[PDB]
């Protein structure tokens, strides 16, 4: 979270926070309310979104659903939906934190890792990751939006 | 570490003695299964990775382990679990060509379990998955190597629990 | 599945049994929601047939060079049309419970029609295991499994 | 064979030969001695008939020597050269047999179900024995040449 | 033929007893199962060509029997092998639908091997054909139905051996 | 080289050669001749393993030449069989050095890097190395052929 | 006759194949298996009067082929009942150990339909008998050998039948 | 086999196999994973055992490799080594199944028949397999190499 971020900069330096960092705080605690509603927003729509994504994915990547591809058969399509699934909770979780910290932890780290060992392609999840973008954004209002794509496109660059 | 040539040698030096015969039949028992234990370390090294993808699919995916609230859920746990089993891999293939189990002890073994506890990582199933990597291993060296093998991932599992 | 037991009773040349004709009731009762089934997959129809066409190109690059039958874009449509048929008559199959109608549209003489065409019979068995890969992930998991029979019998028929 | 198809005939009739059907006989075993010319012909021109037949039948069909496609890879392309010299083999034997019973019993029959199971398409197969036709055809004197035709006519035919 | 049902039946009916509650157990272990595979027919009756397909390709084709000379070489000798590996699946689908193996033996069984011998087909080929389309016929179907479908192919196969 | 890495230990140490490192140079140099044999055996049927190798590997990997693959093609085809031609030569040049670091600096450190970067699936390449080694092993001489596996082997492990 | 070794062998000398890793693997279940065998080939061996007395009683003894007019009637035929009775348990016994089923085939399979139907002996009667010899072994043997028992049994009444 | 041939001394005297009859077959099932690699060793040095015994057969015996001589020119030699390899198939064969039997069935029976019309000289054969036997002994190691010597005596011993 935002605050969390503030206060490990802080223990770092070894001082209390500065006026800056109080600032930015405020500005978070002000902006949550409208946070609040963007992740509600998401959470409503998450069952459309993933199908949505997932659809458009396979389009986009014929392969992936393929008898050579990973994700081919239902057993693996519905584990790739699943995947789909947790990236976009990640990304609720984020909106309201503020910060990509909740998701970092969560899925980010040793991702490429657990994608190698799995053999999935990592740049077919980020392709998926992309695509649940599109149709969120699609729902949300623009400005409600931007704040969303911050936190999609995150995902997408941390998985290349 | 300690290796079977070095075990012998240094049973032999506290006692003072010279290498005797009986000793040296000992050794020899050693040369002979040498050749088989490089042939089945080579193997390993080049399977690895299969080797861990199989023998997760076998026991640790697909679980409750890796549905949210269990402990490999998150990369990070995941990432880590896989790590481990590598470790378990290079080590028991160590321990193979060594001929002598001394050295899972003193890297592997020693602390391990403490330090799962700590973890909260749980145990047995640790267990299962050196179990399955076992049995992964033990069809890709063939059977004759399978054994020397079988003997170490065993050793590594009855550590541990 | 009524004309089934009809004419099974026929053959005996008996009066429907009590348990023949509870099946009948058992039927008669889900045919409403095997309705709803076949409405969502005529309702995804098009993207169904689309996203199967795509997944047999890529399974199958033959079928869609200059060699093979699919190749150019009035074969490519005839291929897909195709694809649209079986699809049409996998809903009526559900509808009906039986697929007896699926079989006198499409699986009777359909070998002699293809080679006379000279389409891969394969190819094609293969779009519609595409079709039903797609059209499971509309479906919830019962429905799925429901619609998979008839899509099987496709298969299982080609 | 001429003989053994006319034998047969007769021993479901229950009857002697008749006699249209021995002047068919003393037909054929005075052609035989050409037959078997023809024949040999063939047999010395296999390798090549088979390697241009080949290239004519990829270049006609590209499909089946693509990724998707059966033929596709050294192996797979082997084992279509293999059965087009296979069909050859039989065609020689047809030849000097004067009949396709002999092509039939080893080549025809449960063909379709062969192929099938194998996945390979039946008519690149008969396109391939049509472009040997032609080399074959080619390489024989014209009366020889109309010959050898029937068989590949029927090989064709019969796939 | 005689299926599980029957079979406890006429146990009972040989005994003239009325049918009890262990009687009424392995009934209910029959009926338990039963769902499964029927599922498991299906999925074996829409890859049957393919079942065939994949197994003749890990022991049949590209062998001796398929060259000249082999037993299996000529079209309508192929034809016919394949025939026969149809006519096993079939066979197997229909006992593990009805839970006993009698149908094997009153259909497929009897006289087989005296077949075999008289035409020189090779039952040992034969044996690892089916050994071969039980293995394919395990992944399809999928564990629980597997074991299910692994007796019916082995008793095929202890029969012709 | 054997060599390179004996010294490379000893300096480390500060120590002179020890007789068991040694001994095991003495070895090398006998061994020598014979590999130079194996190398050269290679290098002659080099083309033709290449080729064998490249479609080899099509066969088992259809999708790499597909329109979505990496490697479909003529141009992106030639690349591929270039790299198998490149990890080749490497191979060579280890069977001579009698260890793996020439094949080490040149082709295996950054791999992972290079090839993400690329797109081009790691996996599939080591088949393409699986596959050269299977060719290369039928024209060995059996004790010739586990002495080039070692190598292959090795390659394999590290692309993956 | 021929036994599994010998089977192995003889299939590699008719491809003129040196013998390989996969024969070698067939061999070696082989060598696992016969420790079992030769346990179990010294209980028949010592309970085979037993054997044969407990199998009669269950079939054959206490029936109308005992009754006059009845193919065991008389002493002369009884005794020769039971001969044929340790006659199969002999070769099964045999068969066993080989772990091939040749050697019935060999020596009591081949023409004994022919002369049980010309002597008028009644061979499901017989089966029977076989059957219920097995059940006996397979009870003395204990499960793990009883497994293997139970196939040579099996063999006999297939070929008698 | 050790097995089979107990089985028919049994089956001779018909009776239950004895105690003492059944200790061997335990013995040899313990034996048979040793007997195996030995095997397995001989297989792998397979063909550089008959490359090194065929030269040292026709350095101790010139003629065979003579105008004069049987295994003379390019396709003779070739068969005298193609024999050997035989032979060699054979003592593994023999190794695994702990009896020479196997090895007497395909090999030793009808042998001098078979040669003398070949007109091959006997002798010589032996000398080649006494020469396999000491390229084999030198893979082996001592005790393997003693069990598999065994095997090679019975051989030179039959011809
Ligand atoms: C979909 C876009 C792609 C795809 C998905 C896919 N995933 C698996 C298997 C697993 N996926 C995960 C992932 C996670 N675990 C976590 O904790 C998180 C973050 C919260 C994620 C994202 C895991 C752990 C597995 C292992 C199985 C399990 O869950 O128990 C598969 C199948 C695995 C396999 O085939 O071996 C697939 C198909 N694959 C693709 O190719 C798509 C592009
Ligand atoms: C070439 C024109 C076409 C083609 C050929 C093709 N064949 C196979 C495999 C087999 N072909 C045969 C056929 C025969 N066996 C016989 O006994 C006869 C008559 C004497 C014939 C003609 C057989 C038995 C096989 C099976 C394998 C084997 O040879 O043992 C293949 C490979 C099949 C595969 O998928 O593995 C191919 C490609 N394929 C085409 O598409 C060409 C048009
Ligand atoms: C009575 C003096 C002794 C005795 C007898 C006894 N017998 C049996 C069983 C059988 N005895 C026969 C004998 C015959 N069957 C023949 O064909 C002939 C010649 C015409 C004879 C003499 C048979 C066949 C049986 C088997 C059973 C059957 O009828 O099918 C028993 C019981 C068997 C058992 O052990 O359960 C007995 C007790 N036993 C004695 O101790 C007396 C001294």
């Amino acid at each position: 979270s935002v605050l969390t971020k503030a206060i490990v900069n802080a223990d770092a330096e070894a001082r209390y926070l500065s006026p800056g960092e109080l600032d930015r705080i405020k500005s978070f605690v002000a902006s949550g309310e409208r946070r609040l509603r963007i992740a509600q927003t998401l959470t409503e729509a998450r069952e459309r979104i993933v199908k949505q994504a997932g659809d458009q994915l396979f389009q986009k990547r014929p392969d992936v659903v393929s008898p050579g591809g990973n994700a081919y058969g239902e057993k693996m399509t519905a584990l790739c939906l699943r995947d789909l699934d947790y990236y976009l909770r990640l990304v609720t979780y984020g909106i309201v934190a503020g910060d990509v910290t909740p998701i970092e932890e969560i899925g980010i780290i040793g991702v490429k890792e657990m994608y190698n060992s799995l053999q999935t392609p990592i740049p077919a999840v980020a392709e998926g990751v992309r695509a649940m973008k599109n149709v969120a954004t699609s729902l949300l209002s623009g400005d409600d939006a931007a704040e969303a794509g911050f936190y999609f496109d995150y995902l997408v660059g941390a998985m290349q | 570490m300690q290796d079977a040539i070095t075990a012998v040698i240094n049973n032999y030096d506290v006692q003072g003695k010279y290498l005797d015969g009986a000793a040296l039949d000992k050794l020899k028992a050693y040369f002979t299964t040498g050749a088989v234990r490089v042939r089945a370390a080579a193997v390993i090294s080049s399977n690895a990775t299969t080797i861990i993808k199989e023998a997760a699919a076998k026991a640790l995916i697909y679980s409750d382990l890796t549905r949210p609230g269990g402990n490999m859920y998150t990369t990070r746990r995941y990432a880590a679990c896989i790590r481990d089993m590598d470790y378990f891999l290079r080590y028991a293939t160590y321990a193979m060509l060594a001929g002598d189990p001394s050295i899972l002890d003193e890297r592997v073994l020693n602390g391990l379990k403490e330090t799962y506890n700590s973890l909260g990582v749980p145990i047995a199933a640790t267990v299962g998955g050196i179990q399955a990597m076992k049995e992964v291993v033990g069809g890709l060296v063939g059977p004759d190597a399978a054994k020397e093998a079988s003997i170490y991932f065993d050793y590594l599992s009855s550590g541990l629990s």
